[PDB]
């Protein structure tokens, strides 16, 4: 980037950091856009290499993306009304591959 | 150990009563006097 | 000597301070990561049967090693919750007396009445005995606190200082620095920080704020600059050591990936297991996410010139007034907004 | 980090102004708003104002380093420096005359001693004019006490 | 990596736009599409005059872009595909391999681009030929006819 | 393994739990997200055995 | 429990001569008992008097 | 084409398109808002970089005007004043905020 | 594009009225708003004055 | 005065100047410089077919320009001699304060 456009993302970063900063503690009230930007943080990440055999999937067949790792309190919040369950077990490959 | 509880107050209630039983005197004060409050458990029970 | 008449007597000299104060927040994280985040190789067990009290001891040990297989990010971890704050926001002395090395005043009985003088009205002060060849560590503390003393460095500013500027995110050195603001050459991290022939990047119409705190060698970069270190015998952390010291440099990288570099958990410089928030004790490895230290910018919290103005008329919110005569409320802009109640 | 101004008192007329007639104002005959204000109170850790004033300050300002000013003039020396007509900065002896003579003598050659204007004499300027960059006397102020 | 193959007409874009082949195109001077359009009448009385139908002529004519993309060879690609320095041995027919390997995948991209490419050409065509919509829906509406 | 900032602080965060929420029901006769906040996080928590 | 309590409290520190909505505790005339110390010790009993 | 050591092709292909719409056959229309590229600023205009008028008719008056002028000014004719040249503003250090 | 007038002064005497008499009061005997102002303050692109 | 040809009517030269007309500034530069040689840059432009300026939210104190509230912005029209010009420009809802 030129010099300009470099300037204009650095103040929109620090305005973005200073604001998005206790996101689960401040706007605890408002359920629909907690997941609002969950689903931004999912789809801000870049994929990796797609080679497997035996992959992580759910009962139906469908192949997961990710881990989300949180505090047992942050996972009990997304639980109650903001995330939606989808499957309550999963398909776990059991051998490692030497 | 070592701390402490409270209720609202006013010491000349001359900042204390005119119409209302609810959320009224907050402004710590009026002129010379004064016009303790309020933070022990209760808030808003059994009207005046 | 006369600063100390003055300012025990309830005088106010011609000139004026900005406080800076560093604290600490326990938080709760929130991370997310892809299928191949992570290419993970495991070794053979192997054991060592090493002798004891009156038996053996084996210690089983196993080599391990990991590799990013990721073109881009792979992982992204946010600060999530606020749980508690950890230390305490406190109205803290910092003690300049805990420095050796600088050019004395010529009578030692002025020095000994100026130390007596400014240990006094304060907390954190050299043990008596004055111990040569030592640390000169405060009087040992006694039970602990409510949280960890947390020190507040004073710098010196003309009077007449334009008072919106604390208003926002500023900065302490009084004119806005950093690596951020680059393009051209190399050679200009120097160029924005020190050189005054030149406008201040972010308030663009004025060469720096204060003129006492933002030269090459004024009062304020000679008492605080980490590369004269005036202070290194003092163990007292000084919270304004990250905003007057130069960072060191490597322009390969373009500047947003070297932002995303330093933003990540970097190393504490601040004391767990010393009381008064000293120096980074050696061995110490905690990692601490740590905003405004890599834009150079300090957060004003809700202060206010006055005792009047902080507390308003409904029982909720506090007070809002900005200014009213020659008092001021600074209302709050850290990210503390709803959290913090009063 | 958070920071906070302390002795700061705006100068400027227009903005001492009250929101009503008197929205800080007293009983006593001198309303001492108008007096600069000595302390900053902020909410603690705890939602707690306390106390810091310009007499915690002491701890910084009245140590011996406020005048270290050596290592400054060593740095500042080894500029680039103009020769400037030296009125303001210099100190001369008596020639045993009549404090007449003397004074003829001395406006003789004041003259032309000066080839420009002086910059301590330039005081009017407002604070915004003295910060600006193209000040050519904010480079030589560097301590409060020097 | 394996890049992704995309075909202009498997867009949703493609919808807007009536692509033919014209292998003589460099010689066309002006294009020339021409529209004959009437316009009905009523009748009417009283102090109005009469009225006639009307037919209206429209001429439009072809605009001319183009499209360009590169394409990189080393020299050392070249001395190995001349054979002009050939040793006839098997350690310089992997590097030959080598360089076309790579020709070959460079070619793949570059005729790809211009498949990628049109989609462009058409956004930018679209993008220049569109008046606004808080213009255009007033004028469409508050004017009956014209004049 | 912790040092005198957790429990110096016992008297500081805790007495939090010292100054907010408190003996149910029954002035606000107005109020069902947070009535389940001691309520929908004191009955079921934490290890097994 | 215990607490503590008072009889008219006064502040230190002199910095609260302010205002905000205002004819005050005064006539014609100028300073019998009001620029002065407060009132005291009172109470309010058991029902709402 | 002739290039480095080696050859450089450039595929072209000559194409043309035609408007055969009777009205108007599309439309755009202005949605959202991103962060703004320019700065709110207060850089004021300095007509000392235009040359042609009349000068006044001692020349040490207008250097004094003109020296007076770039106190107070962040845009401002460089010191060489360059004869045969664009009067360009001197170049600064790293951009704040656009 | 955005238009400011800097200088203007309202020269009819009906239009230099207030809304309140207290509005922006002083402590100087003169008010410092009957003077013609000088200068225009608006918002910079982050908020700044 | 901008070059006009007068022989089609008003409202279609008014939609061809509404299209995206060329940039006439500079966007890599640091203090927008005059429209570079060379440089193909497609850029809507209001206020600029119908040769008009929208006034921003300016006073001339900054007194009046905030209330007391913790809130939005002061809103008075003219106290002693001073003034403060409501925003009138589309960016009425944007830019944060």
């Amino acid at each position: 980037l030129n010099r300009v456009a470099r300037a204009a993302l650095l103040s929109d970063l620090k305005r973005r950091v200073c604001a998005d900063m206790f996101f689960m503690t401040r706007h605890a009230r408002e359920p629909r856009l907690i997941s609002a930007y969950l689903s931004d943080m999912v789809s801000c990440t870049q994929p990796s290499v797609m080679v497997s055999r035996i992959t992580h999937t759910n009962t139906r067949g469908r192949q997961v993306d990710g881990v989300l790792v949180t505090t047992a309190t942050l996972k009990r919040q997304l639980l109650q009304g903001i995330l939606q369950i989808d499957d309550t077990a999963a398909d776990v490959p059991v051998t490692y591959g030497e | 150990f070592q701390e402490a509880y409270p209720p609202l107050c006013s010491s000349d209630a001359a900042m204390l009563r005119t119409a209302h039983a609810g959320e009224t005197g907050a402004d710590e004060v009026h002129l010379a006097q004064y016009l303790i409050r309020d933070a022990s458990p209760l808030r808003g029970c059994l009207p005046l | 000597i006369s600063l100390t008449h003055q300012l025990r007597t309830g005088f106010h000299p011609g000139i004026a301070f900005t406080v800076v104060r560093q604290d600490r927040f326990a938080t709760e994280q929130l991370l997310y990561a892809e299928r191949a985040s992570e290419s993970y190789f495991v070794g053979q067990i192997q054991v060592h049967h090493h002798d004891a009290i009156g038996g053996v001891n084996f210690t089983l040990t196993q080599p391990r090693a990991h590799v990013d297989l990721g073109v881009g990010y792979t992982a992204v971890c946010a600060t999530a919750a606020l749980r508690c704050p950890l230390t305490d926001m406190g109205n803290t002395a910092q003690n300049l007396f805990f420095s050796r090395g600088g050019v004395p005043m010529l009578h030692d009985n002025v020095t000994e009445s100026l130390r007596r003088i400014t240990a006094s009205g304060g907390r954190l002060n050299p043990t008596e005995p004055l111990p040569i060849f030592g640390g000169l560590r405060p009087a040992t503390s006694a039970g602990i606190a409510r949280g960890q003393a947390s020190v507040c460095e004073f710098v010196a500013m003309p009077v007449s200082t334009d008072l919106q500027y604390f208003r926002t995110a500023c900065n302490p050195r009084g004119r806005a620095s950093g690596m951020l603001y680059m393009g051209d050459r190399d050679a200009d991290i120097e160029a924005i920080m020190f050189d005054h022939t030149q406008s201040d990047v972010a308030y663009t119409d004025r060469a720096t704020l204060n003129p006492w705190a933002s030269q090459k060698h004024s009062y304020g970069d000679r008492l605080y600059n980490g590369t004269y270190n005036l202070t290194g015998a003092s163990p007292i952390y000084s919270p304004c050591f990250k905003f007057f010291t130069p960072a060191e440099v490597n322009t390969n990288c373009n500047t947003l990936d070297r932002l995303l570099m330093e933003a990540k958990a970097v190393a504490s410089q601040s004391s767990t297991d010393t009381e008064y928030q000293f120096k980074r004790p050696p061995g110490s490895t905690e990692m601490t996410q740590d905003p405004c230290g890599l834009f150079q910018e300090a957060y004003p919290p809700l202060c206010s010139s006055d005792a009047a103005m902080l507390r308003t008329a409904h029982a909720g919110e506090t007070g809002a007034d900005e200014v009213h005569l020659a008092q001021y409320l600074i209302r709050d802009a850290s990210p503390l907004r709803g959290c913090l109640p009063l | 980090t958070f920071i906070m101004p302390m002795g700061v008192f705006q100068a400027n007329s227009m903005d001492r102004y009250t929101r009503h007639a008197g929205d800080f104002s007293t009983v006593s005959e001198q309303d001492p708003r108008q007096f600069p204000p000595q302390g900053i109170f902020f909410y603690n850790k705890d939602g707690i104002l306390t106390q810091l004033t310009l007499r915690d300050a002491m701890g910084t300002i009245c140590h011996s380093s406020l005048l270290d000013v050596e290592a400054t003039l060593v740095a500042l020396r080894q500029q680039h420096l103009d020769r400037q007509c030296y009125f303001g900065v210099y100190v001369a002896e008596g020639t045993e005359d009549t404090l007449d003579v003397q004074m003829g003598r001395f406006m003789e050659t004041w003259a032309d001693m000066m080839p420009h204007h002086p910059h301590w004499v330039n005081e009017h300027l407002t604070i915004l004019q003295f910060i600006a960059p193209s000040n050519p006397r904010l480079r030589f102020e560097l301590n409060p006490a020097f | 990596n394996t890049l992704n193959f995309v075909r202009f007409l498997e867009l949703g874009l493609s919808v807007a736009c009536i692509c033919t082949k014209f292998p003589e195109l460099a010689y066309v001077r002006d294009g020339v599409i021409q529209f004959e359009v009437q316009q009905p009448m009523i009748a009417r009385d009283g102090p109005h005059p009469v009225d006639q139908p009307v037919h209206n002529y429209m001429v439009k004519r072809i605009h001319k872009r183009s499209l360009s993309a590169a394409f990189a060879i080393a020299s050392e690609a070249l001395s190995l595909l001349s054979n002009t320095y050939v040793d006839g041995t098997e350690i310089d027919s992997s590097l030959r391999i080598r360089a076309i390997q790579q020709m070959a995948r460079n070619l793949r991209t570059v005729l790809d681009s211009f498949e990628r490419g049109t989609a462009d050409q058409l956004l930018g065509v679209l993008l220049e030929k569109a008046p606004p919509l808080s213009l255009l829906s007033p004028i469409n509406k508050f004017q009956p006819e014209g004049h | 393994h912790l040092n005198r900032v957790a429990r110096a602080a016992l008297l500081s965060d805790l007495k939090r739990r010292v100054c907010a929420d408190m003996f149910f029901m029954t002035r606000h006769a107005r109020e069902p997200r947070l009535i389940s906040a001691y309520l929908s996080d004191m009955v079921s928590c934490t290890q097994p055995s | 429990i215990t607490f503590i309590m008072p009889m008219g409290v006064f502040q230190a520190n002199s910095m609260d001569r302010y205002t905000r909505h205002a004819g005050d505790f005064s006539t014609v005339s100028e300073q019998d008992p009001r620029q002065f110390p407060p009132q005291g010790i009172f109470f309010y009993n058991k029902d709402g008097i």
